RNA sequence: CUGAUAACUUACAGGACGCUUUGGCUUCAUUGCUUUUCAGGUGAACUGCCGAGUAGGUAG
């Protein structure tokens, strides 16, 4: 199946940027600073010194604009891509994937490294289509590890359900509020993300009172929400969701073309799967892992063109 | 005399000949040398580190036996650098502590105008620190 | 063009860097809303040919 | 004193004109104009040959 | 081993006087730039001492 001169979807997972505040004692906030040296300027940032914790804050929403192309000339290529989504749901169910991107919320995957040395970090989720009593995870480094632990928690169906009627409705919307509470030791490490410059370290800034302030990309915060990709052959570390899947620490592409499993080689199977997902025989783990890795590039938005 | 490095991390090798000199003048308790960098580079500190006022003691004799050796300005100590670093800036609230200290705050924009380090340690403790040396 | 791999791009010259620079507009930190305005004039323009 | 973001005045009439659901496939209320395009799914309905 | 050999073009000089391009003028109707994006290498340079010192000094 011939892919279009022009294709492209919309992300249905929206972040934003992330704001540091420190609480004092007293029970106060104050956005938290950082420094710059000339003598080629590297900003240091680190936690003042009669603080009691810090605050961290941001919102996702779960848009489900993947349902269909936002833009695609051929109507061949548009009416296929609309089935895999409505049979993708039908005989696998968005509960896999909303597992997945909401355990990275739910625990701190999304500090990136500010997490390592601290004694409890605890979050907070305020989800919008919702009644009250805001779910909280608490003490996450012991009560919990394993998914199951996430699934202890007294309200854990209930919004898994938002994730997937938001995948599922033509109008689905799931606003998420997610507010974080580290205990670090005194004087500590922070690391927040930083600019790129053509070539020491510059911080990716805001202003947030009348004062900078570091915070975490709006970008830098999507990539660790999806890091759910561990479908890659002889897989051992789960990576970042995109085509031909990279890996940045090692500099090299698992998902490489020459495997057959990147992202435009099974786009061209997509009539493949529908014959698969259509029949009364439950599909193998080898085949439904290919959709689960499908179905996490259409919410990851891109262009998809050739020619 | 004046020593000359040839083969090379002079910057880390003339930080070694200082603290023969440190443990030197606690077996007699001097003070009457001076200490002279003639090539003081804008990058590095030079291949010749000199003593004025060393050639026969225990370190720069096996130092010598290989093929490698020979055997106005103000080169002073300056400390006020090492509260710049903001492990020390924590400290410093400790010490004057001795009260708000959420009203004390950051810098921000700090400027240093050619510093230069040469990394060592002490031998009571195990405790490591820096010599900053500026002209 | 055709539809093969191309050769040059091994699996490291495949997982390298692309930096690309885009206006990023957001709403503030504790803001509580946006306004915009605007104005519309309907005003009978169809009647005859200018 | 400062810059600031706005939306087209040429962007702001095509949202008021979007009645067009007169075409022959009616579901999604087109941009009025002479053969009313789609910039979804980049073709005309109300193609001349209609 | 040259239509061969040889070859001083010179001297002096006043271009001038005069000169109203003007009149008239409608460029203008119509409009969607979008889709997506981790800068990292921060384990280094510590913990005291004097001073009212958020200044400034000093130890190893």
């Amino acid at each position: 199946m011939k892919l279009p001169t022009n294709l492209a979807y919309e992300r249905s997972i929206d972040p934003s940027d992330v704001c540091f505040f420190v609480v004092w004692p007293d029970d106060r906030k104050t956005p938290l600073t950082y420094n710059s040296r000339t003598l080629h300027q590297v900003d240091f940032c680190h936690v003042p010194y009669g603080a009691s914790h810090i605050e961290c804050s941001f919102s996702v929403s779960f848009s489900s604009e993947l349902r269909q192309p936002y833009k695609c000339n051929s109507s061949k290529v548009k009416q296929t891509l609309v089935q895999l989504v409505e049979l993708y749901e039908t005989k696998i169910g968005w509960t896999e994937l909303a597992t997945r991107y909401l355990m990275n919320i739910c625990n701190g995957k999304w500090l990136w490294k500010n997490t390592r040395k601290a004694y409890c970090w605890n979050i907070v989720l305020t989800p919008w289509p919702w009644n009250g009593e805001k779910v909280g995870f608490e003490d996450i480094r012991t009560n919990y590890t394993s998914r199951q632990d996430f699934k202890n928690n007294k309200n854990w169906s209930a919004i898994v359900e938002m994730i997937k009627t938001a995948f599922s409705s033509t109008d689905g919307l799931a606003i998420f509020e997610v507010r974080a509470t580290l205990h670090l030791p005194t004087n500590a490490m922070v690391r927040p993300s930083q600019v790129f410059t053509e070539k020491s370290r510059v911080f990716q800034s805001t202003t947030i009172d009348g004062e900078r302030s570091p915070i975490l990309g709006a970008f830098k915060t999507g990539a660790a929400i999806a890091t759910i990709d561990d479908w890659y052959p002889e897989a051992t570390e789960p990576l970042r969701v995109g085509r031909f899947g990279v890996h940045r620490e090692d500099v090299t592409c698992y998902r490489h073309p020459s495997t057959g499993k990147d992202f435009f080689s099974i786009l061209q199977q997509a009539e493949h799967y529908i014959e698969v997902l259509s029949a009364n025989k439950t599909p193998a783990q080898e085949t439904i892992n290919d959709m689960h890795f499908l179905m996490a590039n259409l919410i990851k938005g891109g262009m998809f063109q050739h020619k | 005399k004046t020593i000359t490095f040839l083969p090379c991390n002079n910057e880390s090798l003339a930080a070694k000949c200082l603290r023969v000199l440190h443990g030197f003048n606690y077996q007699y308790e001097t003070r009457n040398i001076g200490v002279s960098f003639p090539l003081w580079c804008d990058a590095t500190v030079g291949k010749k580190i000199s003593f004025v006022s060393l050639l026969k003691q225990h370190y720069f004799v096996q130092m010598e036996q290989l093929q490698y050796f020979h055997i106005y300005v103000s080169f002073r100590r300056c400390q006020s650098i090492d509260k710049l670093t903001a492990a020390g800036l924590a400290r410093k609230i400790r010490r004057l502590e001795k009260f708000d200290p959420s009203s004390f705050a950051q810098k921000e924009h700090t400027a240093i105008a050619h510093y230069h380090s040469l990394g060592e340690s002490s031998k009571q403790t195990n405790r490591n620190f820096r010599l900053n040396i500026r002209m | 063009v055709s539809g093969q791999p191309i050769k040059s791009a091994t699996a490291e010259a495949l997982a390298q860097g692309n930096p690309h620079q885009v206006d990023f507009c957001h709403v503030p930190y504790g803001a509580s809303h946006i306004e915009c305005s605007f104005s519309v004039s309907f005003s009978s323009e169809l009647r005859q040919p200018y």
